[PDB]
C-alpha cells in the first residue's frame, strides 16, 4: 500500500514495476518447484491401499 | 445535438487549407498570408488550456493529414519563411493526426527544419502544445539514437539545447510539481549518460532557485533508494554537489555522500571529506557533520583532523573519538540511572514465578545446561552500567564448580558488563583473571577486546591480547586472544596489527576453530583493500578444505571473512575475481554464493535474485549440497533489508508461501533466518507467523533447526509485550520440547528481548536509510547457526559475544554548548510525504509529546517547535545542536 | 536404436524488464575485452556438403545379390 506519489510520476512507474518484478520471479520459483522433482514414492505403499 | 449553423471553423479553415494547394503555385500571397491567418488562429485556440476541444486541431487534418503529405514533402521548393509557417502550423496536430506509430516520425513535419524559437508560440501552455510531445521525442526517437551513437546528428545536437529550454520551461511556467518532471526528462533522455544531460541540469538548477531545490532534492534520493547499478553509480553523484553549489545546507555531506563511498570511489567521499575540511564556516554544523564521522556510520577518520589548526577546530577529533563516546556514557550514567534503572533488575527470572503453581507443585527442573543460561540473568541486563560487585556471585560460583565452555562464558560476559568503557574497565577484569586456568583468561581477555570495543584508542593494540596470543601451545589462549582485538578494531582499517595477526593464518598450526574465527577476525576490521588478505586466507584453505570433505567449520568461517573483506560493492568485479580463484569441487563451491552476494548488501539488482533462485532452486539434492541452498537462502535475506519496505512486503510474502510451504530441506531448516535478519522491530504479522511452524514444532526432525528458529524468532529488539508467546512456549517447553538441549535457548530467547530498557539499534539504519554496518558484527552469527553441535561447544564463543554494534539508542539530548537545554520534540509515526501540496505535514502521530530523552522507537521522524529553529541538518541523528533565533513577530 | 536421452534442464527465465537494456550494456562489455586481447577463431564451411554429390549408385554386388 505505498503508491504515495498519487499522480502520474515516474516513482509509481518505477515503484509497480518492482512489484511486478517480485510476482514474476515468485511465480517463476514455484513453476521450477513443480517442475525439478523427481521425487515418486506416492505414499510408500501406505496410504495409497 | 446542436450541430450546424455556428460551424464556422470546421468549414473556412477546412476550406483554406484546401484551396492551399489551390493557392501554394499562382498564388504568392495566398499560400503565404492564409498560411499565417491559419498558423496565428490555431495557436491562439490552443493557449488556453480550458478548452482542449480545439475547432481545428481535430476538424483540419480530416482532409490535412493527405494534405500535409502533399503540401510540406511534394512543394521540394521551400523558402525560408514557408518552412516557418508550415512546421509551426503543422507540427501542434501531429501527435493527434498520427496513432502510436507516431513515435518514428515525430519529425517528418518537424526535423524538416524546426522554425526558429518553437517555444515562443508554446510559451504560456503547459504541455498540450508541444512539452508532451517533446517528452515523445526524448522516449523513443533520443533512445534509438543514444543507445549506441549518442554522439550524432541534429537529434543530439540541437536535441540537448532544446531539451535544455525545455527543462528550464518546466520551471518557468508555474513552478508547480513539473519540478519534479525534470528527473522524469533528464533520466530518460540518455538514461546511462544521465551525467552528460545533468550537467547542464546541475548548473541550470544551479541558478534556478533556491527556495524550490528541497523538493527535487528528495526526489533525486527517492529515485535514489533503487536504481541499476550504473544509474545508483550515476545520479548519486549528481545529488552530491547540489547542496554545495546551489545552496549550503551542506551538514548533508556526510552520512548523505556515505550513500556515494562505496558506489562511486572510495577516495571521492575522501575529497568529500577533505570537502568537509574545507567548509569550516562557524562549529554548530562542523560538528554534527563529524559527530557521525566515529559511531554512527563508520570509523578510522582519526588521521585527517591533526593538522595545524590544533586548538579547538582540529581539537574535536579526539572529542568525537572518545569523549562525546564518554559523554554517550553519561547519557548511561546520569540519565537513564533517572530514568528506570537500578543496578540490578535480575528479575526477569524472577518473572518465571507463577509457573510453580501451574499444574500443582514445582522444583523440577535440575538441567545443568540452563545454567549457562542462567548466566544471562546477569549478562544481558548489565549493559550499559550495570557494574555489580558480588551480584556476579552466581557467575563466582558457577566459574568455579564446572563448565569449561561455561567458565569462558561467563569470563566473556564481564565485557559485556562494561561495554563502551575505557576509563577503569581493564581494572574490573584484572581481580577476575588471575586464576591460571585456560577457559577463565581466554573468556575474560576475549571480553577485554569488547569493552574497549568502539574506543580504538591507546589501549591495547599489541599490550594485552597479543601478549595472550603469543602465550598458545595449546587450547582457547590460542583461539580466544585474536577475536577480541580484531573485534575492537573492527572500525578500523589499520594495516599493522592485521599484518601482526596474518601470521595467525600462515602459522598452519592445524587448529581448526581458531584459523575459523581469524578469517572472522580479519573479516570484521576491513571491507576494503589488501589483497593479501585473500590471497593469506585461500591458502590454507586449499592446504585443508581439499584434503577433506567434511563439516562446516570449514564452510561457516573461512569464506565469511572473504566476504566482510570485499562487502557492499555492485561492480561484480568481486565476483570474478573469487569465484574464479577458488575454482574448485563443488563443497569447495559452497564458497561460489559468499563472497558473490556479500559485496550485494543492499540495492535494487533483481537479475541477481532471479540467479539467487534459478540456478540451485530445488532439484529434491539427495543429501549433497543442501547447505548450498540454505547459504543461496542466506544470501536472499539481505538485499532485502535496505529497500525500505518495498521488497520486505515481497520478501514476506515469497518466502511464506514458497519454501516453508512447498519446500524440504532449504525450508523446515533454515529459511526462518529471514525473519531473522529481516526487522528486529517486531510487528504482528511475521510475528505470529512465525509460531505457525514453532507451536506446531514438526518433532520428527531434529527439532533443533526448528528450536533454532524459536531462538531468533526473538531476534526483535525494542522490549515489547511478546513475553506471552515465549514464557506460555517456556511452559510448554520445560517438558516437552527437552531441557537437555533448548533450556538455555528458550530462557535465551526470553531474556533477550529485554536486554537493557534501551539500546535496541542494531538494525543498520541511521538517519533515514544508510548502513552504518553492524553487517560486519551480526552477519557471523546468523552464519554460525543452521545446523547443531555449536549449541555445546564451538558457537559458545559466538552466541554470546557475536553482534556488538549497538549504538546508542534514541534522539534526545541537546548539546547547546554547557549541555543544559532540553527542549520541545514532539515524537510521531515516521513520514509518507512524497510529492503533495506545499508545507507538506511530516508526520501523523500528534498525541506523543515529551521534551527530552525520550525513545527512538520504529518508525520516528521526531520534529520540534517552539521556534529553536533546529537548523542544524534537518534530518535529525541522536546528537542535534540546536541554535536559537526567534525573528518572526 | 538410440533411446532418446532428452533433458529438461531449464525453464527459460522470461522476466522482461530492466534487464534488456542490462544485458545490452553487458555486450558492450565484451567489446572492449573479446575483441582487443585474443579472439582468432574460425571454422570452415562445406566440407560436409562436398562428399554428397559424387556419391555411388554404382554399387557392386557379389553371386546372391539382394536387389528390391
Amino acid at each position: 500500500p505505498l503508491v504515495t506519489p498519487h499522480t502520474q510520476c515516474r516513482l509509481k512507474l518505477l515503484k509497480l514495476e518492482r512489484i511486478k518484478d517480485y510476482l514474476l520471479m515468485e511465480e517463476e520459483f514455484i513453476r521450477n518447484q513443480e517442475q525439478m522433482k523427481p521425487l515418486e514414492e506416492k505414499q510408500e505403499e501406505e496410504r495409497s491401499k | 445535438m446542436e450541430e450546424g449553423g455556428r460551424d464556422k471553423a470546421p468549414v473556412q479553415p477546412q476550406q483554406s487549407p484546401a484551396a492551399a494547394p489551390g493557392g501554394t503555385d499562382e498564388k504568392p500571397s495566398g499560400k503565404e498570408r492564409r498560411d499565417a491567418g491559419d498558423k496565428d488562429k490555431e495557436q491562439e485556440l490552443s493557449e488556453e488550456d480550458k478548452q482542449l476541444q480545439d475547432e481545428l486541431e481535430m476538424l483540419v487534418e480530416r482532409l490535412g493529414e493527405k494534405d500535409t503529405s502533399l503540401y510540406r514533402p511534394a512543394l521540394e521548393e521551400l523558402r525560408r519563411q514557408i518552412r516557418s509557417s508550415t512546421t509551426s502550423m503543422t507540427s501542434v496536430p501531429k501527435p493527434l493526426k498520427f496513432l502510436r506509430p507516431h513515435y518514428g516520425k515525430l519529425k517528418e513535419i518537424y526535423e524538416n527544419m524546426a522554425p526558429g524559437e518553437n517555444k515562443r508560440f508554446a510559451a504560456d501552455i503547459i504541455s498540450v502544445l508541444a512539452m508532451t510531445m517533446s517528452g515523445e521525442r526524448e522516449c523513443l526517437k533520443y533512445r534509438l539514437v543514444g543507445s549506441q551513437e549518442e554522439l550524432a546528428s541534429w537529434g543530439h545536437e540541437y536535441v540537448r539545447h532544446l531539451a535544455g529550454e525545455v527543462a528550464k520551461e518546466w520551471q518557468e511556467l508555474d513552478d508547480a510539481e513539473k519540478v519534479q518532471r525534470e528527473p522524469l526528462l533528464t533520466l530518460v533522455k540518455e538514461i546511462v549518460p544521465y551525467n552528460m544531460a545533468h550537467n547542464a541540469e546541475h548548473e541550470a538548477c544551479d541558478l534556478l532557485m533556491e527556495i524550490e531545490q528541497v523538493d527535487m532534492l528528495e526526489k533525486d534520493i527517492d529515485e535514489n533508494a533503487y536504481a541499476k547499478v550504473c544509474l545508483y553509480l550515476t545520479s548519486c553523484v549528481n545529488y552530491v554537489p547540489e547542496p554545495e553549489n546551489s545552496a549550503l545546507l551542506r551538514c548533508a555531506l556526510g552520512v548523505f555522500r556515505k550513500f556515494s563511498r562505496f558506489p562511486e570511489a572510495l577516495r571521492l567521499a575522501l575529497m568529500l571529506n577533505d570537502m568537509e575540511l574545507v567548509e569550516d564556516i562557524f562549529t554548530s554544523c562542523k560538528d554534527v557533520v563529524v559527530q557521525k564521522q566515529m559511531a554512527f556510520m563508520l570509523g578510522r577518520h582519526g588521521v585527517f583532523l591533526e593538522l595545524s589548526e590544533d586548538v579547538e577546530e582540529y581539537e574535536d577529533l579526539t572529542e568525537i573519538m572518545s569523549n562525546v563516546q564518554l559523554n554517550s556514557n553519561f547519557l548511561a550514567l546520569a540519565r537513564e540511572l533517572d530514568i528506570m534503572e537500578p543496578k540490578v533488575p535480575d528479575d526477569i527470572y524472577k518473572t518465571h514465578l507463577e509457573n510453580n503453581r501451574f499444574g500443582g507443585s514445582g522444583s523440577q527442573v535440575d538441567s545443568a545446561r540452563m545454567n549457562l543460561a542462567s548466566s544471562f540473568v546477569n549478562g544481558f541486563v548489565n549493559a550499559a552500567f550495570g557494574q555489580d560487585k558480588l551480584l556476579t556471585d552466581d557467575g563466582n560460583k558457577w566459574l568455579y564448580k564446572n563448565k569449561d565452555h561455561g567458565m569462558l562464558s561467563a569470563a566473556a560476559s564481564l565485557g559485556m558488563i562494561l561495554l563502551w568503557d575505557v576509563d577503569g574497565g581493564l581494572t574490573q577484569i584484572d581481580k577476575y583473571l588471575y586464576s591460571s586456568e585456560d577457559y577463565i583468561k581466554s573468556g575474560a581477555l576475549l571480553a577485554c577486546g569488547i569493552v574497549n570495543s568502539g574506543v580504538r584508542n591507546e589501549c591495547d593494540p599489541a599490550l594485552a591480547l597479543l601478549s595472550d596470543y603469543v602465550l598458545h601451545n595449546s587450547n582457547t589462549m590460542r583461539l580466544g586472544s585474536i577475536f577480541g582485538l580484531g573485534l575492537a578494531y573492527a572500525g578500523s582499517n589499520r594495516e599493522d596489527v592485521l599484518t601482526l595477526l596474518l601470521p595467525v593464518m600462515g602459522d598452519s598450526k592445524s587448529s581448526m576453530e581458531v584459523a575459523g574465527v581469524t578469517a572472522l577476525a580479519c573479516g570484521m576490521i576491513a571491507v576494503g583493500s589488501c589483497n593479501g588478505d585473500v590471497t593469506s586466507t585461500i591458502l590454507q584453505t586449499i592446504m585443508e578444505k581439499s584434503e577433506t570433505e567434511l563439516k562446516d567449520t570449514y564452510a561457516r568461517w573461512l569464506p565469511l571473512g572473504l566476504g566482510l573483506n570485499h562487502l557492499g560493492k555492485g561492480e561484480a568485479i568481486e565476483a570474478i575475481l573469487a569465484a574464479l580463484e577458488v575454482v574448485s569441487e563443488p563443497f569447495r563451491s559452497f564458497a561460489n554464493t559468499l563472497v558473490d552476494v556479500c559485496a550485494y548488501a543492499g540495492s535494487g539488482n533483481v537479475l541477481k535474485v532471479q540467479q539467487l533462485l534459478h540456478i540451485c532452486s530445488e532439484h529434491f539434492d539427495s543429501k549433497e549440497k543442501e547447505e548450498d541452498k540454505d547459504k543461496k537462502e542466506k544470501k536472499d535475506k539481505d538485499k532485502k533489508e535496505a529497500p525500505a519496505d518495498m521488497g520486505a512486503h515481497q520478501g514476506v510474502a515469497v518466502l511464506g508461501i514458497a519454501l516453508i510451504a512447498m519446500g524440504e530441506e532449504i525450508g523446515a531448516e533454515m529459511a526462518l533466518r529471514t525473519f531473522g535478519h529481516l526487522l528486529r522491530y517486531g510487528e504482528p504479522t511475521l510475528r505470529r507467523a512465525v509460531p505457525l511452524a514453532l507451536a506446531l514444532i514438526s518433532v520428527s526432525n531434529p527439532r533443533l533447526n526448528i528450536l533454532d528458529t524459536l531462538s531468533k524468532f526473538s531476534h526483535d529488539a525494542d522490549p515489547e509485550v511478546s513475553y506471552n508467546s515465549i514464557f506460555a512456549m517456556g511452559m510448554v517447553g520445560s517438558g516437552t520440547n527437552n531441557a537437555r538441549l533448548a533450556a538455555m535457548l528458550r530462557q535465551l530467547a526470553q531474556y533477550h528481548a529485554k536486554d537493557p530498557n534501551n539500546l535496541f539499534m542494531v538494525r543498520l539504519a541511521q538517519g533515514l536509510t544508510h548502513l552504518g554496518k553492524g553487517t560486519l558484527t551480526l552477519c557471523p552469527y546468523h552464519s554460525d547457526r543452521q545446523l547443531m553441535s555449536q549449541v555445546a561447544v564451538a558457537g559458545l564463543l559466538t552466541v554470546l559475544v557475536s553482534f556488538l554494534d549497538v549504538r546508542n539508542i534514541i534522539l534526545g539530548k541537546s548539546h547547546y554548548v554547557l549541555y543544559g537545554l532540553v527542549a520541545a520534540m514532539q515524537p510521531r509515526m515516521l513520514v509518507t510525504f512524497d510529492e503533495e501540496l506545499r508545507p507538506l505535514p511530516v508526520s501523523v502521530r500528534v498525541g506523543q509529546a515529551v521534551d527530552v530523552v525520550g525513545q527512538a522507537g520504529k518508525p520516528k521522524t521526531i520534529t520540534g517547535f517552539q521556534t529553536h529553529t533546529t537548523p542544524v541538518l534537518l534530518a535529525h541523528g541522536e546528537r542535534a545542536e540546536l541554535a536559537t533565533e526567534e525573528f518572526l513577530p | 536404436e538410440v533411446p532418446k536421452e532428452k533433458e529438461k534442464e531449464k525453464v527459460s527465465t522470461a522476466v522482461l524488464s530492466i534487464t534488456a537494456k542490462a544485458k545490452k550494456k553487458e555486450k558492450e562489455k565484451e567489446k572492449k575485452e573479446e575483441e582487443k586481447m585474443e579472439v582468432d577463431e574460425a571454422e570452415k564451411k562445406e566440407e560436409k556438403e562436398k562428399k554428397k554429390e559424387p556419391e555411388p549408385n554404382f554399387q557392386l554386388l557379389d553371386n546372391p545379390a539382394r536387389v528390391m
